[PDB]
């Protein structure tokens, strides 16, 4: 009872915008004042996870990498191919970018 | 706005009530697989909180007024939401209610009928009553336990059905029904669209239409198992009068398919059994439930989850845990699906397997619908489903094809008619006992059967309608329906003849989408994909749509159709054309021996 999702919130979310309120959503117009009932529900439910349930319903961990690039240099850069170093023999070198 | 109100609402109760709903279907799991006195409370609590969660749900979901709501899922899971049921009532005689069945709950499971002039010997129905239904053949063995079990049970039931069925009128009458008998036609009531529209006033005139022609080939089934009868009873059964009610094969009479050595044609032909096939060859229980799903994954239906097969119990454990030996398939809820059944080696194990995996694909097909439309279309549909997977299940066809009957099977007529005959003694011998049963129900919940003429108007209409007369008179200190499980425990009884008349409706339909150009009672819908989208247009809809729609997109038609039943047995009615020239078709209401 540890993993929670939002079911209810007034408008769509904005791209990678998060909302951690608590707030009581009221669905109808009688003021909500801070307690559930009718018309006025928590938004927060939660995922009650157990190892029993059919696959579509089983927890699923996700992680989204974004990649953005700026007007800053790209210092984020993964690995570069590298073979081998064979000597004293004419082959053609490329450290660094030098060719 | 209101219906908005209303969708917002459906959404804060839909994952509470799943997972409370899930909770209570694993406490009643573990209790039905593990049975102790923890499991048990535990399921208590877990029932209580899930009732009281559904009934203060309900409670608000009466607030809302469905005449400005326009989509129709929504207000059909308002209508489903709305039923409140029982609780409508104060908490005394709610209270009084529910002492009443709990008492006839306790007094039907330890009844005891025994002998005159041997006490020790002294017998439940559920070991020794069943079995002497089934198997005894002396004549006043079975008048004992009859008239003891009638006499045991009705004079103890007889006023605590006088209230019962006043405390259930004014359960109906709370509900703005007007009987409890049209608080059960309530559930094949439906109301969208045009055309589409079924009422509770129309179900019982459906009824007698579907039962206007089943009579003919009741009337010679009758006859021909009366003339056996009489082969076997030679100067206590009439040949122009009805038949005793205790030579019937069961306690009550509700299925004759315990008369089948008696009332065979061809004692000299085996039956269809392949159990030693499967001993010869070492199945088990798990290759049975494995054949029914290559079955089902043929047919089209998908393939079982790896929860059904981590998590169900398929054999007698022996680990010093009690279960229950009833099969029962089980939709827990967030895509769990289990079959409890304490598999034996056997054909009909592997028939009830395939049955059971009929309720299963039903519950997976639906998952998709919202909670309060996780059900069949009616009460008949989910039993049906299940039957017409027993019906392909027990073909030559099918068990040639899986190499549990042998290539070169020679399928005679003889053969063929016996095992047409013992579906019908199954099958179509239940049906005005059915018909019977819930129209007596239905008179006394609407009051047109006065309460001081209830038992000689029962046997009134056991002569006119079943055929079936009283070995000795009864007076009105009895209560003679009972003893029978359904209605000492408060269930409906129509669901077994709509199961009976859409088995063979959707029999039909599969076959005709599967080109099968040969008799129907041979017909397999192995390796059929279309027929399976057929079926799954029907699965997938739960109770989202009216059950008319439903069944116009199986069967093309929106009404119960008898048609099919009549040419599923239609070599067995020629062949009881064929004997039956010289004997009496029909019975005479007027006592003969
Ligand atoms: C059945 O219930 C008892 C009750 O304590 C428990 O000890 C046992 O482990 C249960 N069996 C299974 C298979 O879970
Ligand atoms: C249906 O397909 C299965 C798949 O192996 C096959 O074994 C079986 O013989 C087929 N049935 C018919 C009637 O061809």
């Amino acid at each position: 009872y540890n993993y929670l999702y939002r079911l209810f919130r007034k408008s769509n979310l904005k791209p990678f915008e998060r909302d951690i309120s608590t707030e009581i959503y009221q669905a109808g117009n009688k003021p909500c004042n801070g307690v559930a009932g009718f018309n006025c529900y928590f938004p927060l439910r939660s995922y009650s996870f157990r190892p029993t349930y059919g696959v579509g319903h089983q927890p699923y961990r996700v992680v989204v990498l974004s990649f953005e690039l700026l007007h800053a240099p790209a210092t984020v850069c993964g690995p570069k191919k590298s073979t081998n170093l064979v000597k004293n023999k004419c082959v053609n070198f490329n450290f660094n970018g030098l060719k | 706005l209101t219906e908005e109100n209303a969708k917002t609402f459906l959404n804060n109760f839909n994952q509470e009530a799943e997972d409370l709903s899930y909770q209570s279907s694993l406490a009643s799991w573990n209790y039905n697989t593990n049975i102790t006195e923890e499991n048990a409370q535990k399921m208590s609590e877990a029932a209580a909180k899930w009732s009281a969660f559904y009934e203060e749900q309900s409670k608000t979901a009466q607030s809302f007024s469905l005449q400005e709501i326009q989509t129709p899922i929504i207000k059909r899971q308002l209508q489903a939401l709305q039923q409140s049921g029982s609780s409508a009532l104060s908490a005394d005689k709610n209270k009084q209610l529910n002492t009443i069945l709990n008492t006839m709950s306790t007094i039907y499971s330890t009844g005891k009928v025994c002998n005159p002039k041997n006490p020790q010997e002294c017998l439940l129905l559920e070991p020794g009553l069943d079995e002497i239904m089934a198997t005894s053949t002396d004549y006043n063995s079975r008048l004992w336990a009859w008239e003891g079990w009638r006499a045991e049970v009705g004079k103890q039931l007889r006023p605590l059905y006088e209230e019962y069925v006043v405390l259930k009128n004014e359960m109906a009458r709370a509900n703005n029904y007007n009987d409890y008998g049209d608080y059960w036609r309530g559930d094949y009531e439906a109301e969208g669209a045009d055309g589409y529209n079924y009422n509770r006033n129309q179900l019982i005139e459906d009824v007698e239409r579907t039962f206007a022609e089943i009579k003919p080939l009741y009337e010679h089934l009758h006859a021909y198992v009366r003339r056996k009868l009489m082969d076997t009873y030679p100067s206590y059964i009439s040949p122009t009068g009805c038949l005793p009610a205790h030579l019937l094969g069961d306690m009550w009479g509700r299925f004759w398919t315990n008369l089948y050595p008696l009332t065979v044609p061809f004692a000299q032909k085996p039956n269809i059994d392949v159990t030693d096939a499967m001993m010869n060859q070492g199945w088990d229980a798990e290759r049975i439930f494995q054949e029914a799903e290559k079955f089902f994954v043929s047919v089209g239906l998908p393939h079982m989850t790896q929860g059904f097969w981590a998590n169900s119990m398929l054999t007698e454990p022996a680990d010093g845990r009690k279960v229950v030996c009833h099969p029962t398939a089980w939709d827990l809820g967030h895509g769990d699906f289990r079959i409890k059944m304490c598999t034996k080696v056997t054909m009909d194990n592997f028939l009830t397997a395939h049955h059971e995996m009929g309720h299963i694909q039903y519950d997976m097909a639906y998952a998709r619908q919202p909670f309060l439309l996780r059900n069949g279309a009616n009460e008949g549909f989910h039993e049906a489903v299940g039957e017409i997977m027993s019906l392909s299940a027990a073909t030559p066809k099918h068990l040639k094809s899986i190499g549990l009957l042998p290539s070169d099977f020679q399928e005679d007529s003889e053969t063929e008619i016996n095992f047409l005959l013992k579906q019908a003694l199954t099958i179509v011998g239940t049906l005005p006992f059915t018909y019977m049963l819930e129209k007596w129900r239905w008179m006394v919940f609407r009051g047109e059967i006065p309460k001081e003429q209830w038992m000689k108007k029962w046997w009134e209409m056991k002569r006119e309608i079943v055929g079936v007369v009283e070995p000795l008179p009864h007076d009105e200190t009895y209560c003679d329906p009972a003893s029978l499980f359904h209605v000492s425990n408060d269930y409906s009884f129509i669901r077994y003849y709509t199961r009976t008349i859409y088995q063979f409706q959707f029999q039909e339909a599969l076959c005709q989408a599967a080109k099968y150009n040969g008799s129907l009672h041979k017909c397999d819908i192995s390796n059929s994909t279309e027929a399976g989208q057929k079926l799954l247009k029907m699965l997938s809809l739960g109770n989202s749509e009216p059950w008319t729609k439903a069944l116009e997109n199986v069967v093309g038609a929106r009404n119960m159709d008898v048609k099919p039943l009549l040419n599923y047995f239609q070599p067995l009615f020629d062949w009881l054309k064929e004997q039956n020239r010289n004997s009496f078709v029909g019975w005479n209401t007027e006592w003969s021996p």
